[PDB]
């Protein structure tokens, strides 16, 4: 056993009643001076290593070629300068075993933290010296995280997409099916998450070609991108990952979740495809007065009045859709249904749940389209356009799909350092570096939508952890006063930066005009309400930083109707896993799973206390199981009112909790207007 | 979340003696020297003698004691297995390359022998001592089991898989990879019999069940070390059989849910040829 | 004299439910009255019940008494047969023909049954009183296995007969037709076991055994009898089921060594009606 | 129980210790009687019928408007004339049940037999009038049946694609993968069976972009081509049919027969997709000389050479591919591959066996492509080439597909009218219009080929049954005499009719100048070798027809260097499935399987004896399964000398025959030219 593993096993061995949290930092002391030192390549100078790493195909060389050696320097240097020391074993270890690029045998490493860092820092500036340093200064300073495809990828020639999470429409024909089987093998190729929308494809037991009872449904499609997905894997190092979200009121609903039932056979069941549900406000009030309910045909519907059934307004549409003779539906008990949907996530975690009208009654962008569906994680909530992919030597009509690339705020470094504004602009730029740079050619609604939106998303994290080592607890009132003014400020600043860039480039996204930033509906909220801490404990955390007031808020709508946003999209929480460790804060804003992490690599078993754990502060460290999931939804709330897109929000159940409680928290999230659930995890 | 899975594969699995074909393995049986013949010919027998107690008793006493319809008519078919099918195939293999004096003399040494001796009734023994309606017990013959199919016959196959990989005794090596086959998915299956029971355990408990589990292994190790000693010294194979023996050993630790306890190692290529419900009550719906 | 045959015929008569495809059925299913189906499921639920007990407990209990691997290996595989091929096939014909909601019912139905609960304990006990190096008790058992395989099956089988014969539920009625080849084999085999034991005996120990078999036999019948009529009556055929009932207790008797206790009967006419790898050689590569 | 199906019945119950053959009769006319003149829609003329077929959306108006209405009444008067009975209850009931136009409840019959052909002919005629009446003559006659496809939807709005063989090369790459699954769905939705060149494919373990053991080889494209496969069912009533073929060189080809193994893990089973294996002489060299074999990573051999293995000669390529250490290879035994294929025939039938060297050592088309593989049937020999098809927005390098349209010339209707050369060129003629019609749009190499080549497949059936119903044993030297004359005169006919076509329409198919026509290489057997009957009772057969001589091959290849050849490919022996019974014809050219043939329809079971099946003709009517295979493929090669296609060859074998008996039988069929073996059949 690694002396540094032994030494970290220490921290569960109990001295004085007490856990022996200081051993973690003598382990990561050992591991460093015991492995990374010993199995980091050596080089003379730094322009030796740049020589070495762009010849062995291991740097992309035209990023390094917009800057003189002496600025590279610089900003190596800048890095450097930091002495940056891991605080635990576990950061360290993910970093060198995941992002430290390492030789092609895999055998040494040749980038440290603050290689990577400045590699990371000189992508983003893209030619601009002190706008690398910055990025340095950003990233050193573990402020911001870039998402885990930008922070693993960005400036080597070997890489995935540094966008990895991918929405896809996909139409009512067996064109459009076999084109988003191939799109959806070229992005998980690519490494990306991808999600698709299959609301648009008619019900099991509809007509082919006036033919009637041909179509096999949205399952038979779902064993389709199933194998596709589990075919393009991404060459076995990570399986590919997709995401298939229905709407509840598709007729295929219920075949659609018994997908996801244990008991279902092999030839139903599809194993690495993970479901969402699109639940319109519709379905909660006939489910709520216990009235029978009807899941209707597609196709019928599309035929009757030329549009799909998930792009019309079901609130309004569902009495028509009832009372019309030439609309095939049927019966179904919709608390039923919710139980059955309580149940399989009891079960397995699935489905996802997306409320419809909970994303789209704020949602800035329903001009372009409502939000029909999320991503893998589900905390993409953006305006999509199914695309019409016609027969060979047609012309195939390109519509808009679903991209953002990621990256986090790290709640505790940014509150420390008091630079909410400037860490949310200088992500915010970073962000759409990548967006820019961004160019899918086997994705032409992605890229398409990419050019035309410049949707971005910038997540938090460390939220509990930022809280528990201030003596907050999660479910404390002054926590949700903490988050709501943060996300607030958070929020104005990625407006006033996205309007800033705007400005600068005299250019904003693809119907703009037609959006609620444009008309000023977006900002009512923010003129007519103010969201400055209501507790003097939360207020003085937030000394040394201006809160914007209604007045700034009403300088900022001016702004923007002046100069317009450069981002359709800019925030969303993701839920930021990997890379966690590495910036050592709690994962997203969820609260912790458990205070210390008891993990297995080898044969050896590590050990990670939570970011910040000590016997002070063990009792705010409270874990997530143990939490009323109400004000864990009523904390998401507070955050989610101040995120344009979506939270990718977990459930952490206790395995005495029947269907009912898991029903009742989906309830209260709905009320509370919550956009979509992630997950139900029971302990 | 398995049993039905794995009645699938065991009945698709299905084979009997009489389809291969084995007179033709006498044309290069002749062609080996005799040391080569008597490594075969132990090796042989012991597995023929292992395999029977997990027909005898291994097999049909966890059937025994594990709850459950489906589950024991899987054990049921891989009790049949060992005792219609492996039983008659090494039958089968013996009558073709020995006249009856010699399989008879060659049964009496190999039921002698100290090492086949001790791994056997060391099995035996767990076997023996399960207790009616205790989980303990039952999940300790289980590992015992495991053992036997997933590591303790590998280093009998090493050989018959050395020669197959070589185009040497083609037919009766055909068989023993059918056997092998069978053996691999018994020992899965069993594996996950005996993690349900551990999961099932405390920490304490389970703690308890890991070191017996290392324990037992241990001593069975040492022991085939012995035993591969013993008979591939003579044939200068004894490096490399050790070697196949913790690769062994390390697939039947994670077919108990354990982590392997030996480092990774290459393995001959010759021998690689070779091988809670509640209804929502209209109140839920408001906060 | 009769084991390497046994075994030869068992394992040439294996087979599968899955190679009979059941959806040909459907139709002459959907025609028949409620009151058919509802006998049709209740009798193959009943037959279910005793495969599970005699594949779980009944043949492997006799296995592991009788000495013999070969013995042993027969017993073995007809074990298997009970529970992972003739029980697990009532489940393809069930899955087949009926929703979830009538098959759960019917499974339910078993359990509190008298007749089945009662035959069941009858037939269980015997086998798990089963004393080691204990003949008479051993004999005792397989007495009862008889009477499970060669009478207490035939209440269950008369309507898949009745309905084959006359050219409905033909699929359905071809795995019956194979399950009751199985059966008849396994009774003889049986029977010929128990009659090697009942030999061993004086006059006075045989006319004991006479007597046990036959109280036995009149104990079971009675029950039987009730059985018939509770199942049989809403379709009108319970007197026809009896004449066949009886007809094959005289079977099971003559298994036994024994002669006929009832006297012959015309049974309806439409029950009756019911009723390699070589290889290649050099020359093989010219012509 | 109805009438017919009793005296149908009566067939099996022997009178007089003979069968009641005569029941039969009995049974159609029962049958006509009672079911079809009741349950056929009654119309006062003909012209209120035609409209009511083409204004309720049955007929297309297209081909019927070339007509005058004079001129479809002397054609439908032709059809009538010959007042056609169908001989067996059999026949009949398969057209009125498969191929006869119902109403769009199914309930009633729209078409007789004689409408069928009537519009099938005018169909053809493409406005001849004539022409029409000759194809109405000719088809009446049952001298030629036009295929499934081609019989049943010609001239039908709703109708399918009236080619129904596809044959795709799929090229190394996700993008001709994805291409290759879309266009096999689109294919298959159109009711035809495609087959799949997977020797392209790199083997599983291959590296993607210098990624080390990234690719999953054959079987998970084979897992995706089953799953689509799977998906177009085509509407369920005829399950997606699909073929995927692997030369036995190919490093997978272990894998790639495990999945038809039923031990096989059900994750790697594939169960839709029929598997089909290309052996090069260089196989059955090594094996016959009991020498080591390797199989060969594809992509090493692409990368040495810059060429496909699977477009290289193996014979001339295996030394230097073994020689080469830049090429991957693992070490097999080929004699136990040998065993393995026949193990797996007797087990499931699979794969198919395609003998490349058998099948390119007299293709005439080699310099276009060497014929890599099959179709799913077997009998399709085509040169085909391999597309390029790039990312989205990239132009594709459309390649060449394989498709032939089938048609089946009756023997013994076509020796009874001595009418040999007229039925060929009617039936080149229908099979060149069925080609000149066929245009895919969701296939661009299908469609290419199409143009390019103009393949067309002219098969034959009723070869047992003529051989029978004159005494001559199938087996028997006479039975081969009288195929290698009659096959000759089709070859010579066909050959005729293609240069006519060719001289008529001043153009050739494409690279006909390097084919074996052009240079006349074709014709050298033809003009060396005489193919008149050896013997007398042969050459009775042929009295009343001039069998062509040398002087005539002579003149036929003087003719065709003058004027060339319209097609590629002319003909080939498809297994002609169900239209036999229509036909009352034996099935294709292979023996009877059974004497009378019991089968079940809905609940009542029916009975069909062979074709002119007597007491005097019992005997000559042998089972295929007592036929010696041997003299079976002596039959088959001797007919194959004069197909340029292939032959559906299934074997016939005994549960008895071991799998030696199946390794000779193959082997002895490669010794004799035998270019595919379709299936092992066992009793
Ligand atoms: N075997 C058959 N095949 C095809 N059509 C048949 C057959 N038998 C009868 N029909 C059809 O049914 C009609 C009535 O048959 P039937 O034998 O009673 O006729 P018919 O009055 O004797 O004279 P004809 O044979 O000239 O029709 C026939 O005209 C023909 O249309
Ligand atoms: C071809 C095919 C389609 N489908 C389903 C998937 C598509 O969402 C749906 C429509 O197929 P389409 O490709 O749109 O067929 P179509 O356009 O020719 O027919 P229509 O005019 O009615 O649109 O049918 C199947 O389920 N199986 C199949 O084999
Ligand atoms: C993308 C991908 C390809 N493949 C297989 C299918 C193709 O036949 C083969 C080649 O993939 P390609 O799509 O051709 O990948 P590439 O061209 O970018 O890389 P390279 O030039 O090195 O080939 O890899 C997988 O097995 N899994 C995958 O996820
Ligand atoms: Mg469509
Ligand atoms: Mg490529
Ligand atoms: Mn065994
Ligand atoms: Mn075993
Ligand atoms: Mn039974
Ligand atoms: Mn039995």
């Amino acid at each position: 056993v690694p002396k540094w593993i032994q030494l970290n096993n220490e921290i569960m061995i109990q001295k004085d009643g007490k856990f022996q949290f200081d051993k973690d930092k003598e382990a990561v002391h050992s591991y460093f001076v015991d492995y990374i030192n010993q199995n980091t390549v050596f080089f003379h100078n730094l322009k030796e290593k740049l020589d070495y790493l762009v010849e062995n195909q291991y740097y992309e060389e035209e990023f390094l070629s917009l800057y003189s050696f002496e600025d590279i320097k610089e900003v190596f240097k800048t890095a450097y300068a930091k002495k940056f020391r891991f605080p635990s074993f576990m950061s360290a270890f993910k970093f060198y075993n995941d992002y430290a690029l390492k030789t092609n045998d895999k055998k040494k490493i040749l980038e440290r933290y603050e290689d990577r860092i400045s590699i990371v820092a000189l992508f983003f500036a893209n030619g601009d010296t002190e706008k690398a340093k910055e990025y340095v200064n950003l990233m050193i300073n573990q402020e911001y995280q870039p998402s885990t495809p930008t922070f693993l990828n960005a400036g080597r020639k070997r890489r995935g997409e540094l966008v990895s999470c991918f929405l896809l429409e996909v139409n009512d024909s067996l064109n459009d099916i076999s084109r988003a089987i191939d799109i959806s093998m070229q992005l998980s190729k690519l490494g990306g998450g991808v999600s698709l929308n299959l609301s648009k494809l008619r019900a099991k037991g509809e007509a082919i070609k006036d033919v009637e009872n041909a179509t096999k449904g949205v399952v038979g499609v779902m064993k389709l991108l199933d194998n596709a997905f589990r075919y393009a894997d991404q060459m076995g190092q990570r399986q590919g990952s997709g995401a298939a979200y229905l709407n509840i009121f598709h007729r295929d609903i219920n075949d659609f979740l018994d997908t996801k039932k244990i008991s279902a056979d092999e030839d139903v069941r599809v194993k690495t495809l993970s479901i969402g549900v699109v639940i319109p406000d519709k379905f909660v009030e006939l489910a709520r007065e216990d009235k029978a309910a009807y899941v209707f045909y597609p196709h019928t519907i599309y035929k009757e009045y030329g549009q799909h059934m998930d792009e019309m307004d079901m609130n309004e549409m569902y009495d028509k859709f009832v009372d019309n003779p030439r609309v095939k539906k049927e019966k179904i008990n919709p608390r039923k249904l919710l139980e059955k949907l309580a149940m399989l996530r009891s079960e397995s975690g699935y489905p996802y749940i997306m409320f419809q009208d909970n994303v789209n009654k704020v949602h800035a962008n329903n001009h372009i389209s409502k939000v029909k569906f999320s991503n893998l994680c589900s905390e993409v909530l953006q305006a999509s356009q199914v695309s019409s992919y016609t027969d060979y030597d047609e012309e195939d009509e390109i519509g808009l799909d679903i991209s953002c690339n990621l990256g986090s705020l790290n709640i505790l470094n940014v509150m420390e350092h008091k630079s909410i504004e400037k860490t949310v602009k200088l992500a915010t730029d970073s962000l759409t570096h990548v967006s820019e740079t961004t160019d899918i050619r086997n994705a032409p609604a992605v890229r398409r939508a990419n050019k035309a939106m410049k949707s971005i998303g910038l997540g938090a994290m460390n939220l509990h952890g930022y809280l528990a080592q201030n003596g907050i607890a999660y479910e404390s009132p002054e926590a949700r006063d903490f988050a709501n003014t943060f996300f607030m400020m958070v929020n104005f600043y990625s407006i006033q930066r996205s309007a800033e860039i705007a400005k600068e480039k005299g250019e904003t996204f693809d119907q703009y005009e037609g959006s609620t930033y444009a008309t000023g509906e977006y900002f009512d909220k923010y003129v007519s309400t103010d969201f400055s801490p209501k507790y003097e404990k939360i207020a003085n955390l937030f000394e040394g930083m201006h809160i914007p007031t209604t007045e700034d808020w009403k300088k900022l709508k001016a702004f923007v109707a002046e100069h317009g946003m450069y981002h359709s999209y800019r925030l969303c929480i993701a839920p930021t896993g990997s890379i966690s460790y590495v910036q050592s804060s709690t994962a997203s804003v969820m609260p912790i799973m458990e205070r210390i992490e008891e993990r297995t690599y080898g044969n050896s078993k590590t050990y990670y206390p939570m970011p910040g754990l000590a016997s002070n502060n063990w009792f705010f460290y409270k874990e997530a199981y143990d939490m009323d999931m109400f004000k864990v939804v009523d904390m998401i709330a507070t955050i989610q009112q101040h995120i344009d897109q979506g939270i990718s929000f977990t459930l952490f159940l206790k395995d005495t909790m029947t269907t009912r409680d898991l029903n009742r928290i989906d309830l209260y999230a709905h009320h509370r207007g919550i956009k979509t659930i992630y997950y139900a995890r029971t302990k | 979340d398995f049993t039905q899975m794995f009645y699938n594969q065991n009945v698709k699995q299905f084979w009997l003696p009489e389809e291969i074909a084995l007179n033709g393995d006498l044309l290069t049986w002749k062609y080996l020297g005799k040391n080569e013949q008597d490594t075969y010919m132990k090796v042989l027998a012991g597995l023929t003698l292992l395999d029977t107690e997990q027909g005898n008793t291994g097999m049909p006493i966890v059937a025994e004691h594990v709850d459950g319809h489906q589950r024991k008519a899987v054990l049921n078919f891989m009790a049949m297995m060992e005792n219609a099918v492996h039983a008659k195939s090494y039958s089968n293999i013996f009558m073709t390359l020995a006249p009856t004096e010699t399989i008879n003399e060659v049964f009496e040494w190999v039921k002698q022998n100290k090492y086949l001796q001790k791994k056997a009734q060391m099995i035996v023994g767990l076997y023996k001592a399960i207790q009616k309606d205790d989980e303990i017990s039952l999940f300790k013959a289980m590992v015992a089991s495991v053992y036997l199919e997933s590591f303790l016959f590998y280093s009998g196959f090493y050989y018959p898989l050395y020669f197959y990989g070589q185009g040497k005794l083609m037919q009766s090596g055909e068989i023993i990879n059918l056997i092998l086959r069978d053996e691999a998915i018994h020992g899965v299956y069993v594996g996950l019999l005996a993690q349900e029971i551990y999961n099932k355990q405390t920490e304490e408990k389970k703690a308890e069940l890991r070191e017996f589990a290392i324990d037992l292994l241990n001593q069975l190790y040492e022991n085939e070390l012995e035993y591969t000693e013993d008979l591939y010294d003579q044939v200068g194979l004894s490096h490399d059989v050790k070697k196949f023996i913790r690769y062994n050993a390390n697939k039947a630790l994670m077919n108990l849910g354990f982590d392997p306890y030996f480092e990774e190692e290459d393995i001959n290529p010759i021998v690689l040829n070779g091988l809670t419900v509640e209804p929502l009550k209209d109140d839920d719906f408001y906060f």
